């Protein structure tokens, strides 16, 4: 029910160096 | 992984370690779904041709790991197996269908900005994801290339979903319903693919509509590691939704 | 192998 979210990055609303490619690609 | 890179800290508060106790040594991937559930590849734990067939009591669960062959102190945390379920109509036989199994822990682990358990997908998000060209993200802590050897910090690397018919004309093995695979095109430049040692580990997709992570398959089989006109198979985790969610309940 | 050793409690 918290899944997904990680602690050192969607906690503390910060990306990680290649997430954005995964969205880039769902076109 | 093949042509992949190093994982920044805390990228994956999910993966985990299969770790063989005598002799030390990394056994496969996986992944925390629960505080006290972890999946994983249904080979890793049973295939007879190669005479495997590990018992629970024969394996140790190392999850929060950065690291490969050191033992992170007071980070990592080390979980022993209560009780491994493998898919009862899993076909090691013929061609790994239905690859996939869990591992019941025998006391919960705790969480932290370093464990932190994934989503696993529902029909809807699987729907609208899983589609060739949209990109998941493999990690393990496997060989770097077909034939360095091992890395010393895990590595991760995007991979895009490829068409069925693809698929089905790379290999000559019988490809299922339950299964999928990941690659980039021979043209297309970009490289990277599992290897021996990242089986059992986790391909997820980050959902855009609420931005929480999900994993789609579980590394599951290939032939060579990273060869143009190859690709990787991985367990289509949401067909086999359903045992999960059994095996879960009924225990 | 050449993993670091890891504590007995665990074994
Ligand atoms: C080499 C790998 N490459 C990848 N992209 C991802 C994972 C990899 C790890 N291999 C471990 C699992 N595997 C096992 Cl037990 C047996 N045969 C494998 N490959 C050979 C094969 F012809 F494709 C195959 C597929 C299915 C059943 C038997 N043999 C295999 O793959």
């Amino acid at each position: 029910a918290d899944c997904g979210l990680r602690p050192l990055f969607e906690k503390k609303s910060l990306e990680d160096k290649t997430e954005r490619e995964l969205l880039e690609s769902y076109i | 992984i093949v042509e992949g890179s190093d994982a920044e800290i805390g990228m994956s508060p999910w993966q985990v370690m299969l770790f063989r106790k005598s002799p030390q040594e990394l056994l496969c991937g996986a992944s925390l779904i629960s505080d006290r559930w972890v999946l994983t590849a249904a080979h890793c734990l049973l295939y007879p041709p190669w005479d495997k067939n590990f018992t629970e009591n024969d394996l140790l669960v190392r999850i929060g790991k950065h690291s490969r062959t050191r033992y992170e102190r007071n980070i990592e945390k080390i979980s022993m197996l209560e009780k491994i379920y493998i898919h009862p109509r899993y076909n090691w036989r013929e061609n790994l269908d239905r690859d996939i199994a869990l591992m019941k822990l025998k006391k919960p682990v705790a969480f932290s900005d370093y464990i932190h358990p994934v989503c696993l997908p529902d029909r809807e998000t699987a729907a609208s994801l899983l589609q060739a060209g949209y990109k998941g993200r493999v990690t393990g802590w496997g060989n770097l290339k077909e034939t360095k050897g091992q890395p010393s910090v895990l590595q991760v690397v995007n991979l895009p979903i490829v068409e069925r018919p693809v698929c089905k004309d790379s290999t000559r093995i019988r490809i299922t319903d339950n299964m999928f695979c990941a690659g980039y095109k021979p043209d297309e430049g970009k490289r990277g693919d599992a290897c021996e040692g990242d089986s059992g580990g986790p391909f997820v997709m980050k959902s855009p509509f609420n931005n929480r992570w999900y994993q789609m398959g579980i590394v599951s089989w290939g032939e060579g590691c990273d060869r143009d006109g190859k690709y990787g198979f991985y367990t289509h985790v949401f067909r086999l939704k359903k045992w999960i969610q059994k095996v879960i309940d009924q225990f | 192998g050449d993993f670091e050793e890891i504590p007995e409690e665990y074994l």
